[PDB]
């Protein structure tokens, strides 16, 4: 995910 | 005097601006396209504050993702309320430096029923007489009122750590007594304004394209991911009072 991928 | 505190204090966010075209007059669109970055631009401080939170490690890292994701919004809300208090008294909502609602303001975003809300927040810090301790350790636990129906990953950890966040905002209480009550009650209101926030943003989201609004990447995916999740009754809130 672009939050995870971010984290 | 607590370690705790000082904590709170020297990770605590510092100004961030929307970047909105103050020479521009308002239109829907503008006005919302410099939330939405706003928002994208105050996830990533929320993301970077939460992290360094005491204990927060300790959570489970799907944990330390889903709880941020979930709070955001409420977080988001509860700062500029301060915010708005500090800076202006509560007339108006400072949203940032160079995004500060006015009526007219609040009218033309479309968001007056919740902004109103948030206004009335705002107030409370001063009818309240809130402290700058107290608004950071009720900030700090804001973070941790927001968990799935069917609980987190490792839900022991983060019960101990909530439980831990509440003995702080009591110790920096302390007929007193009556602060608490009166504290938890002004968190507990900050949830419906997050979800009625919630759904505003979600409904935008869906008809994005077709007002000209422009979503910044990481607001499309948790408003399409996670906030579906709070809308829905998978994701609620936890209340002190019933
Ligand atoms: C997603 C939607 C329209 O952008 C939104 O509610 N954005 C937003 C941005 C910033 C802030 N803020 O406090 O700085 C808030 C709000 F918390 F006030 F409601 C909302």
């Amino acid at each position: 995910t672009l939050f995870s991928q971010h984290y | 005097q607590p370690i705790f505190l000082n904590v709170l204090e020297a990770i605590e966010p510092g100004v961030v601006c929307a970047g909105h075209d103050n020479n521009q007059p308002d239109s829907f669109a503008a006005l919302l396209s410099s939330l939405n970055e706003l928002g994208e631009r105050q996830l990533v401080h929320v993301v970077k504050w939460a992290k360094a939170l005491p204990g927060f490690r300790n959570l489970h890292v799907d944990d330390q993702m889903a709880v941020i994701q979930y709070s955001w919004m409420g977080l988001m809300v509860f700062a500029m309320g301060w915010r708005s208090f500090t800076n202006v008294n509560s007339a108006m909502l400072y949203f940032a430096p160079d995004l500060v609602f006015n009526e007219y303001r609040m009218h033309k975003s479309r968001m007056y029923s919740q902004c109103v809300r948030m206004r009335h927040l705002s107030q409370e810090f001063g009818w309240l007489q809130i402290t700058p301790q107290e608004f950071l350790c009720m900030k700090a636990l804001l973070l941790f009122s927001i968990i799935p129906v069917d609980g987190l990953k490792n839900q022991k950890f983060f019960d101990e750590l909530r439980m831990n966040y509440i003995k702080e905002l009591d110790r920096i209480i302390a007929s007193c007594s009556r602060r608490f009550y009166q504290l938890t009650k002004l968190l507990d209101s900050v949830q419906p304004i997050a979800r009625e926030l919630h759904q505003f943003a979600f409904d935008l989201l869906i008809k994005s394209h077709m007002v000209s609004v422009d979503f910044p990447e990481m607001m499309a995916e948790i408003i399409s991911v996670q906030v579906p999740k709070i809308l829905s009754g998978k994701v609620k809130p936890i209340y002190f009072h019933t």
